[PDB]
């Protein structure tokens, strides 16, 4: 998705689209591949990789579906 | 806080100088602002380097005034320092995109130059520092690091050499600018810049007058390197920045909402006692046989028109950066220029637009809020009306822009399965302006194993007159949240 | 009797008692967050070992006292070392093999370091042998023998632990280019020790077909058999959806897939055999001692049980917490009644 840009084009199943170029095949929900990502920090450019950059970044979250709300944005907003 | 006291009393600890003077890494690469910033947050992130704002700020602010990059070497790559929604990025080759752009954008790959050694470390870094980058999809496939080391260094070392960084901009920017330039989703403007320096940096207001109103923002700003212009704005609780390319007297870029990136404008601005010079024309299409208002916006325009065999007219005001003329068309379709002031004006006459299309036609939306603290991402589109031109051609690399037209705007499923899951009517909603507004975050308990509001959707705009057959589609994924960002994707 | 190992973030290991269908013992580990990685048991179900801290630290720890043993950390100043997936305990459970992918960590720059496999004493968890190993390699699997370890990286490579050398690689990037586009394969999960057979579902195209038209793509498995030494690939089916990992069950007649839903396979037909949903998604496969039982884990902090011949859910086992299995491996063992 060269007009995704910002998005992953690795499709394991993929983060902002799948490889089938929809959704569906992302995790169901989200949060249940949100640490698969996450720990073996296999899209860094879109979720925090605990795994050498942000080891702490899920603290507190250990119930994902739950604390989900936890989980914080690691670009401190701005352009 | 200067650059050079950051270098030798926090940089230093690490980065040896040689004695030749230049700093070990630090003078083997030149990158944008953007760039800059990215790399100092990671040594105080991964590498524990105290800094205090000031000091962040200063090495930041000092790297991008010695070791930045002209603005030529930015050309073709500004999107992502703009953060301008529409936009493509690709790689030289399939290789290089695959290889370089599958995470981040291959643009911030491109707006980098550095030795061939230092283009080696780079890669050494990321293998280094994300071990299973050679395990993802397109990593996985090949030998990844034996390519690396044969391929891909090579070609980074000999594709963007270190070169030399540019001289600073050494002028005074101060003073009144007027401008002119488009918001999608709410229209043309015109306006005015006013810049005060105060020290290093500049005092800034930019004003913008739309056909129903206007609004000025106040804050500061600064040049960084040959010409990059950075500056912060607001006005009551909205905040928005600049990121514009200064070059001959002349701002050219985007700014947009400090909250929301995917909102904002693009303009550009010249000195208001300027010589005779047009900005831009809105609208810059007239419909056959219809009086019409148009807003020439530019410096010392004036009062004398002289307009082509199809259209008459004459100005109602003139002054303010803005000449206002009252025209209308008569003739065939087409391709129609007048001059003001000695310069040139061009516009488009039409009965009908021959087709529209949607702005863009592939996009992303996320889900955001319902109590986390990553807002919604939203989607901006935009009816743009098309004429077939000369060889008919509808839709083809010969076309007549029309511009944007007014148009109702609904979403629904992209295909039988997104209607099975019901998306359209989870994922959100569009307005009238054609904004896109995500839907809650986090597992819905409603939808089918709890899936998120995400959804596979196609985005339908209508407009209006004459045959009236004129709908295009876009196609829109209401996506997930990303937990990282960065100044340059 | 059978019992899982299954990791919860942040610190922890839980042993589920099968039959109770609830947890046995919460062993907490020290310096071990984000999260275990591969946990491995030890014969007779006792002691277990498991990577910990971003994968560059292991420990051995007690399964019924749940205090730990001993602890490997891999890791040095000047370099900083990822087991990442691959680690595994020899059959006699005397010796440890631990992937190691390194990175020389310089003043102002990094290094990378070629990929080794360590050998460690599991008794005394000493470092006995380092030798240089192929890249890209996930999984580590010792021969039932004991004399051959096995490295599922872009070909299945066979290792002589004694001489610390590559003897074969059998082929995966090339199994038969003739007809086959080069085999995709996405495999982290250590879930071999109920049937002997490291498997792996892969996805690949026929090459005479239009790469523009779905028949073109096909789901096939692959199966390692860790006791005689001989790897299969091949087609199951049309490839309609995608799988995170598979088991197969102890008479090596069937595997089961699962991601978004649970298909199990006939490996007599090499065909399927029932596809049924799930109520959320899953990454890790086991099948029980009997082979009646097939358990889900992975993603979420649930372990959930199906009938290996109807696919019927049986039950759910909640983790502590609820907490997360995120994508480290899950593993089934047993203790004598
Ligand atoms: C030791 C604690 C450090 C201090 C203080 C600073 N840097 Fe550094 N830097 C350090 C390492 C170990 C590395 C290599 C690994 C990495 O994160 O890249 C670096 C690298 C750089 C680079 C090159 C990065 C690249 O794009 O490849 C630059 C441009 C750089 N460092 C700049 C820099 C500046 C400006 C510092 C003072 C604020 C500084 N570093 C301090 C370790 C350390
Ligand atoms: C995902 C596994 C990636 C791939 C493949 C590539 N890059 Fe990357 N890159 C990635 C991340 C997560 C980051 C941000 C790291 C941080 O914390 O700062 C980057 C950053 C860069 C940079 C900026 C470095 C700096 O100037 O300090 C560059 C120049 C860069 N990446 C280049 C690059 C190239 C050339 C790649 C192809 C070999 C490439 N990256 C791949 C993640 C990933």
């Amino acid at each position: 998705m060269n007009a995704l840009v910002g998005c992953t084009t690795s499709f394991d199943p993929g983060w902002e689209v799948d490889a089938f170029g929809a959704v569906s095949n992302l995790c169901q929900p989200m949060e249940a591949d949100l640490y698969g990502c996450a720990d073996p920090c296999w899209w860094p450019a879109q979720v925090a990789d605990t795994l050498n950059t942000y080891p702490n970044w899920s603290a507190g979250a250990d119930d994902v579906m739950q604390d989900w709300r936890k989980l914080q944005s690691v670009f401190p907003e701005t352009k | 806080v200067t650059g050079e006291e950051v270098l030798q009393n926090a940089c230093a600890a690490c980065h040896v100088q040689h004695e030749d003077g230049r700093w070990e890494r630090i003078d083997a690469a030149r990158k944008t602002p953007e760039g800059w910033d990215m790399t100092v947050t990671r040594m105080m992130r991964n590498h524990g380097v105290a800094l205090e704002p000031e000091e962040r700020a200063a090495i930041v602010r000092h790297l991008s005034d010695t070791r930045g990059l002209s603005l030529a070497e930015t050309e073709e790559r500004r999107y992502i320092l703009e953060r301008e929604p529409v936009a493509w990025d690709e790689g030289p080759d399939t290789s290089m995109t695959q290889t370089c752009g599958r995470c981040h954008s291959y643009a911030r790959v491109a707006l980098q130059r550095r030795t061939p050694e230092d283009w080696k470390h780079l890669v050494n870094f990321h293998l280094g520092q994300f071990p299973t980058l050679e395990y993802q999809a397109l990593a996985r496939d090949r030998d990844w690091w034996g390519i690396a080391q044969a391929e891909i260094i090579p070609f980074l070392a000999r594709t963007y050499p270190l070169g030399e960084a540019p001289d600073a901009y050494a002028d005074d920017a101060s003073g009144a600018y007027v401008l002119a330039g488009r918001q999608p989703g709410r229209g043309d403007y015109t306006g005015r810049l006013v810049l005060k320096k105060a020290g290093e940096d500049y005092e800034v207001t930019m004003t913008l007058d739309f056909a129903d109103g206007s609004r000025s923002f106040s804050g500061t700003g600064r040049i960084l390197g040959a010409g990059e212009w950075r500056a912060t704005l607001s006005d009551g609780t909205v905040t928005i920045r600049q990121i514009f390319a200064l070059q001959d007297g002349r701002f050219s870029g985007r700014w947009h909402d400090a909250d929301s990136d995917v909102i904002g404008g693009r303009l550009a601005a010249v000195k208001a006692d300027a010589a005779p010079q047009v900005l831009a024309v809105a609208p810059a299409r007239l419909k056959i046989g219809e009086e019409t208002q148009l807003r020439v916006a530019g410096t010392g325009l004036g009062s004398d028109l002289t307009l082509p065999e199809g259209v008459a007219g004459s100005v109602e005001s003139a002054g303010n950066g803005v000449t206002v003329l009252k025209l209308t068309a008569t003739g065939t379709p087409g391709p129609v220029s007048l001059e003001l002031g000695g310069q040139k004006v061009d516009l488009v006459a039409y009965d009908r637009p021959d087709r529209i299309s949607i702005v863009p036609d592939l996009t992303i939306a996320r889900i955001g809020g319902n109590g986390g603290p990553i807002p919604k991402v939203p989607a901006q589109f935009e009816a743009m009306g098309w004429l077939n031109g000369p060889d008919g051609q509808p839709g083809t690399g010969d076309d007549i822009a029309l511009g944007a037209f007014p148009a109702s705007w609904a979403t629904d499923n992209f295909d039988e399965e997104a209607e099975k899951m019901q998306d359209a009517k989870y994922a959100g909603s569009i307005d009238d302006t054609g904004l896109f507004t995500p839907a809650e975050a986090g597992p819905n308990p409603e939808r089918p194993m709890q899936t998120n509001n995400a959804g596979n959707l196609k985005v339908i705009a209508t407009v209006d007159a004459e045959g009236e057959p004129l709908s295009a589609e876009a196609h829109l994924y209401a996506t997930v949240q990303r937990f990282v960002d960065a100044p340059i994707r | 009797r059978d019992y899982i190992l299954a990791p919860a973030r942040p610190d922890k290991l839980v042993v589920i008692d099968t039959e109770k269908m609830a947890v046995d013992k919460v062993i907490t580990i020290a310096d071990a967050g984000p999260t275990p990685m591969v946990p491995m048991v030890a014969p007779g179900g006792r002691i277990a070992y498991a990577t910990v801290n971003k994968s560059e630290s292991l420990v051995k720890i007690d399964l019924v006292t749940g205090e730990t043993l001993g602890r490997i950390d891999l890791s040095t100043p000047e370099e900083r070392v990822k087991s990442l997936f691959g680690a595994a305990l020899s059959p006699d459970g005397k010796t440890l093999a631990i992937y190691e992918s390194p990175v020389r960590l310089e003043l102002t720059h990094f290094e990378v370091q070629p990929t080794r496999v360590a050998l460690y004493d599991a008794e005394t968890l000493s470092r006995r042998k380092a030798f240089e190993a192929p890249r890209q390699i996930t999984m580590l699997a010792w021969a039932r023998d004991g004399s051959k370890l096995y490295g599922l990286g872009r070909d299945l490579h066979v290792m002589d632990p004694e001489a610390g050398t590559l003897v074969e690689d059998k082929p995966i990037q090339s199994w038969e280019a003739e007809t086959y586009a080069q085999p995709d394969v996405l495999a982290v999960w250590n879930q071999h020790e109920s049937s002997g057979v490291m498997a792996t579902p892969f996805y690949t195209a026929r090459k005479d077909i239009d790469p523009a038209d779905p028949t073109a793509y096909r789901t096939g498995l692959l199966t390692m058999d860790l006791e005689t030494g001989e790897m299969a690939m091949r087609e199951v089916r049309i490839m309609d959806v995608f799988y995170f990992s598979t088991a197969v069950n102890p008479a090596k007649t069937r595997a089961f897939g699962a991601y978004n839903v649970l298909e199990s396979f006939d490996l007599e037909k090499n065909a399927s055999i029932k596809r049924v949903p799930l109520p959320h998604s899953y990454y890790s496969v086991n099948v029980s001692t009997d082979g009646s039982t097939v358990w889900l884990g992975g993603a979420l902090g649930d372990l959930a049980a199906y009938d290996a011949e109807t696919l019927e859910k049986k039950g759910q086992v909640d983790l502590p917490g609820n907490a997360s299995m995120s994508l480290a491996s899950v593993r089934l063992f047993t203790r004598d009644e």
